[PDB]
């Protein structure tokens, strides 16, 4: 427990330190400095909104996963309130990016209407209203229990049916349908990318779009390798859960170690935005 | 960038046949049209899918031909009249890449001269 002890608060502090920095420039060089805010640009700016929201956030995690948490229940429901908003924000906005590229470059030409409702209007109550209503377990089940010599912060479900129910639901709304979204509207626009000669009907509005489409599909790619190995483990745990696999409990001790380990890792999603900037903005 | 090699030039005779052969190497990801021109007007076009648009003075003498597995385009000139004789000039449009804008090729430069 020595070595966790040690690791995580300096993961943590490392991703809130870059996180902080890279969401709030973000932010500011969108919306205080009126620059560039087209529609996939716009939604980087509610990728970056809801990144930083998290974000704020991580010294908490750090101070439990180090002593204790001596904050109270009403941060611990906010904290699991905040945690759940970005979680699902953050895929589902890059679900409606991959919907927008192929809205713009299948249907290239009569698209202007439902390419600006769908960023203006629609987003919303796709995107944010089910995101806030999926927080109401974390309004009932976010309270600070009283463990022997340090309170614990966390979920606290009747039994384990909740437990597998809800990660369940995370695993679907967060990897599956999203994830097949993406993968449909990239399928058809890779078979599009390689087989149409000129997209539109000029040069300059097809290498526009290839100049466009690329940088999303690396951030998608970079968001789901950062987040499949916590995926793996939580299956693998599900499924002990399950009791399909029967195993010593070493075993379940080295999984919940790998599952502690690579959410901490996978948190490094809330910097991605930011370093595609850099690496891309130059 | 992409190379084009140009051949088939050389001495022939009026009326005779010949077969310009216009290859491309390099980094070639895909290439979508390969013609010949000649300011450069175009007396052959064939595209991937193999739609031919012959010009208006070679209808009926110029068969165009296209082998996209080995990335060469095949002219065959027939019937020749002292009008044809011209440098013929390979043209090819390809791209590097997925994410790669449309990139347009030339070749060196084919003299086709026919004897009298
Ligand atoms: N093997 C086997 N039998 N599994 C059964 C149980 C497995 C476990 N269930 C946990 C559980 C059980 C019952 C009720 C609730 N929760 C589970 O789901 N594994 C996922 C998991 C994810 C992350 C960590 C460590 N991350 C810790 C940081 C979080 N602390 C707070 C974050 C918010 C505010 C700040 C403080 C550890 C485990
Ligand atoms: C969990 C399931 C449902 C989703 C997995 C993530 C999907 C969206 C990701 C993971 C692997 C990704 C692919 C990896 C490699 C390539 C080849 C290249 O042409 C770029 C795009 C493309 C085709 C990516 C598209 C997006 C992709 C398919
Ligand atoms: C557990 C967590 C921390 C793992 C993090 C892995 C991430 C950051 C790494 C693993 C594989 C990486 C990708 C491997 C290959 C390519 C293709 C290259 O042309 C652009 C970068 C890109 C798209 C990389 C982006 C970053 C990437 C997705």
């Amino acid at each position: 427990a020595n070595f966790n002890k040690i690791f995580l608060p300096t993961i943590y502090s490392i991703i809130f330190l870059t996180g902080i920095v890279g969401n709030g420039l973000v932010i500011l060089v969108m919306g205080y400095q009126k620059k560039l805010r087209s529609m996939t640009d716009k939604y980087r700016l509610h990728l970056s909104v809801a990144d930083l929201l998290f974000v704020i956030t991580l010294p908490f995690w750090a101070v439990d996963a180090v002593a204790n948490w001596y904050f109270g229940n009403f941060l611990c429901k906010a904290v699991h309130v905040i945690y759940t908003v970005n979680l699902y924000s953050s895929v589902w906005i890059l679900a409606f990016i991959s919907l927008d590229r192929y809205l713009a470059i299948v249907h290239a030409t009569n698209s202007q209407r439902p390419r600006k409702l769908l960023a203006e209007k629609v987003v919303y109550v796709g995107v944010w209203i089910p995101a806030l209503l999926l927080t109401i377990p974390d309004f009932i089940f976010a309270n600070v229990s009283e463990a022997d010599d340090r309170y614990i912060c966390d979920r606290f479900y009747p039994n384990d049916l909740w437990v597998v129910v809800f990660q369940f639901q995370h695993i679907m709304v967060g990897l599956i349908l999203p994830g097949i979204v993406i993968l449909s509207c990239y399928c058809i626009i890779i078979s599009r990318l390689k087989s149409v000669r000129l997209l539109s009907g000029s040069r300059e509005k097809d290498r526009n779009l290839r100049r466009i489409t690329r940088p999303t599909v690396i951030l998608i790619l970079a968001f789901f390798a950062c987040w499949l190995p916590y995926y793996i483990g939580i299956s693998i745990d599900s499924f002990i859960l399950l009791e399909i696999i029967k195993q010593g409990c070493e075993f379940e001790n080295t999984v919940h170690k790998w599952i502690s380990i690579t959410e901490a890792l996978a948190f490094f999603h809330c910097c991605l935005n930011p370093i595609l900037y850099a690496f891309l903005g130059a | 960038q992409v190379q084009l090699q140009e051949s088939g030039g050389g001495l022939v005779q009026a009326g005779e046949s010949l077969r310009l052969s216009c290859a491309a190497s390099g980094t070639i990801f895909r290439l979508y049209d390969m013609g010949w021109y000649r300011q450069r007007e175009l007396v052959a076009s064939i595209t991937s899918g193999g739609s031919t648009k012959y010009g208006d003075s070679v209808k009926g003498r110029f068969t165009i031909s296209r082998d996209n597995a080995k990335n060469t385009v095949y002219l065959q000139m027939s019937s020749l009249k002292p009008e044809d004789t011209a440098v013929y000039y390979c043209n090819a449009e390809y791209r590097t890449g997925i994410w790669e804008e449309l990139l347009d090729g030339w070749g060196q430069g084919t003299q086709v001269t026919v004897s009298s």
